[PDB]
RNA sequence: CGCGACCUCAGAUCAGACGUGGCGACCCGCUGAAUUUAAGCAUAUUAGUCAGCGGAGGAGAAGAAACUAACCAGGAUUCCCUCAGUAACGGCGAGUGAACAGGGAAGAGCCCAGCGCCGAAUCCCCGCCCCGCGGCGGGGCGCGGGACAUGUGGCGUACG
RNA sequence: CAGAUCUUGGUGGUAGUAGCAAAUAUUCAAACGAGAACUUUGAAGGCCGAAGUGGAGAAGGGUUCCAUGUGAACAGCAGUUGAACAUGGGUCAGUCGGUCCUGAGAGAUGGGCGAGCGCCGUUCCGAAGGGACGGGCGAUGGCCUCCGUUGCCCUCGGCC
RNA sequence: AUCCGGGGGAGAGGGUGUAAAUCUCGCGCCGGGCCGUACCCAUAUCCGCAGCAGGUCUCCAAGGUGAACAGCCUCUGGCA
RNA sequence: CGACUCUUAGCGGUGGAUCACUCGGCUCGUGCGUCGAUGAAGAACGCAGCUAGCUGCGAGAAUUAAUGUGAAUUGCAGGACACAUUGAUCAUCGACACUUCGAACGCACUUGCGGCCCCGGGUUCCUCCCGGGGCUACGCCUGUCUGAGCGUCGCU
């Protein structure tokens, strides 16, 4: 995902556990050189990262 | 597509967050279509629903001031919003009834010797 | 020597970015900027460089303020009165 | 370095995003004037801060 | 060796307030040079000028004579013309240099402290309810608080 | 305007000239390609010879990193290549560092000085500690059993 | 900064089946924000107006002759 | 003279003078003569479907609402609008927002560390870890509260 620039990583977790009602196991955010807090956000094995994506839109 | 700010004045404040923020995961939902491809019918309508947004927010927070400054009005100390804001000497230099006021003893002068009208031929 | 020979041991930073003018003026070895002098509470302006008052005075901002005290007063300052409505 | 402080990354960031070229469309604008952009650098003859 | 007054003096994220900074063309208060001229140069001149510091206003400052006069006497302040490039200053060199009187623009006058009389007659704030209220005012209701005799308010200030 | 070693702009002769000589060295074949002394692969001959012409870092640079493509411009010849140009991609931490600590030093309030922005000064002309165990009482909470918790006071604490 | 050991004994604990304590003894559960992180590191990515013989802080350090990290030749690795 | 050089003319190049234009400057006058702790001046960062600065704006970010006008903006695609109606575009802007630095304000300048109160997770009082909310600057005035003195007294 990509994140606004003032967000923890423990309120990123809420986020998309809120959003899409799913699970997060853990999260890494680097930042980007734009300047754009890009986020990885490692999914819990309860759930299907394929069948996910396919919700939110991307391929 | 089109929301008037014409019939937003009067639905209760639990139900625009209803609207609110069902616009919001439709914003939500367009930003993904700019990435992914889509098209330019989903990428124009962005400005659409971005501004939607701004009719509706504005709305809440116009209610929520307006019934407010209701609450304040007839009490003596109200907090710093409510209050005008002029600049910063219309507030500490001028006075309602304070600085119009007249001693007694500049009082009865006035009331003495009052200034009247008069003529002269030449 | 003094020439090309010793421009090379130019690896160290004595300024930087201010907090307040937004140049690099901040001498971080005594903490106290140049252009507009940081941890004092009067703007650096002398009447000696006059090029230098034309820089950074009233102007050449955005005036997110200033600006719409010019509009507001073309009117009296009216306050809480929407025009008549239809 | 890659010691920079949050600050400097930010700093380091906009004078990225504002090296592109200007997009092709703007030539034809009714009043346009413009033709190439002009502030765009090279990391060899400019030196950030200068 | 306790209780209670007053006087000095602190702490409060105490209730309610206000200043900090910017602009600086004009204005007010300090500070204040050297190039230049004198055919050198030091006093002098450049000049209480530029630079430095502080402080406001739509205007500032000044102002109702501890005045000018010496006349058959004028009458707050400021501004224009005139007095005047004169009186005066100056290695009496270079240079500096005002004011009263006159006619004009405008014209507005006043308030205290003291001397004293009035039963502190004076004042700030809380709380209640009625009205107005986007410059927080008025009506009253309070054996509601406090300031004030180490002096508030009315009369009264050189024209008595 | 003829001039001021005049200001700005422009163009010559010089001149297709000086020059492209610091550190041993290149050759044969093949590929894409329009094009090959230089790009890529293979074969050979050489050097840097572990105080390196190697493998990583700190200052510093700030996207040069990696891939696809281009033949305007730049790479003082050339180039199918680039450190160039046009699009895309990339930097993932409880344990690696920053943050924490003090060092030579810097610095504010107290104080003193100063027309003044401010300055001297660091325990120095200062009522500088806002924390704690327990205890007495009032007082909730949740199985007001019991303990978590709270206000007053008694005690305790060097402010260095 | 931080962490530790010692002394001293104000206090706690139960009255015979159980306590108060473990300068955690062995286990078990939950949590560990924020910022830097590519690359060059130099006869090409730094400073000298440049792809300049100048300059700029360090770690790693094979075989032979030789006193030796001397000079010279070679392997890992690199270059035209 | 074939070449080389010279002089002039026609033509073509290098170059941008003269000429005419001009949403620009200088100077003179008039009217008004307004910033900020309710956060000014200045600075950084962001925002457009495609967009780098220029302008404009501040997570409602090439603007929202209201009024006036009345059928466009436009470089390209999109569709808003029954233009029919609040009703496209523009002007005014009285309402409503207004990130972070800055007198800059919890201590600092490294998105570093905190405290105190409320709400939701974390609880079910069971303390913590998370998120949101409101405060935490100096000087100064009036009043309140608590106080200090071998300061001046009174009394039991
Ligand atoms: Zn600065």
């Amino acid at each position: 995902f990509i994140v606004d620039v003032k967000a923890n990583k423990h309120q990123i977790k809420q986020a998309v556990k809120k959003l899409y009602d799913i699970d997060v196991a853990k999260v890494n955010t680097l930042i980007r050189p734009d300047g754009e807090k890009k986020a990885y956000v490692r999914l819990a094995p309860d759930y299907d990262a394929l069948d996910v994506a396919n919700k939110i839109g991307i391929i | 597509a089109k929301i008037k700010a014409r019939d937003l004045r009067g639905k209760k404040k639990e139900e625009l967050l209803k609207q609110l923020d069902d616009l919001k995961v439709e914003l939500s939902q367009l930003r993904v279509a700019k990435v992914t491809g889509g098209a330019a019918s989903k990428l124009s309508k962005i400005r659409v629903v971005r501004k939607s947004i701004a009719r509706v927010l504005t709305v809440i927070n116009q209610t929520q001031k307006e019934n407010l400054r209701k609450f304040y009005k007839g009490k003596k100390y109200k907090p710093l919003d409510l209050r005008p804001k002029k600049t910063r000497a219309m507030r500490r230099r001028l006075n309602k009834h304070e600085e119009s006021l007249k001693t007694k003893k500049q009082q009865r002068k006035e009331r003495l010797y009052p200034l009247r009208k008069y003529a002269v031929k030449a | 020597t003094k020439g090309t020979s010793s421009f090379g041991k130019r690896r160290n930073k004595t300024h930087t970015l201010c907090r307040r003018c937004g140049s690099k003026a901040y001498h971080l070895q005594k903490s106290t900027c140049g252009k507009c002098g940081y941890p004092a509470k009067r703007k650096r302006k002398y009447n000696w460089s006059a090029k230098a008052k034309r820089r950074n005075t009233t102007g050449t901002g955005r005036m997110r303020h200033l600006k719409i005290v010019y509009r507001r007063f073309r009117h009296g300052f009216r306050e809480g009165t929407t025009p008549k409505p239809k | 370095s890659s010691h920079k402080t949050f600050r400097i990354k930010r700093f380091l960031a906009k004078k990225q995003k504002q090296n592109r070229p200007i997009p092709q469309w703007i030539r034809m604008k009714t009043g346009n004037k413009i033709r190439y952009n002009s502030k765009r650098r090279h990391w060899r003859r400019t030196k950030l801060g200068l």
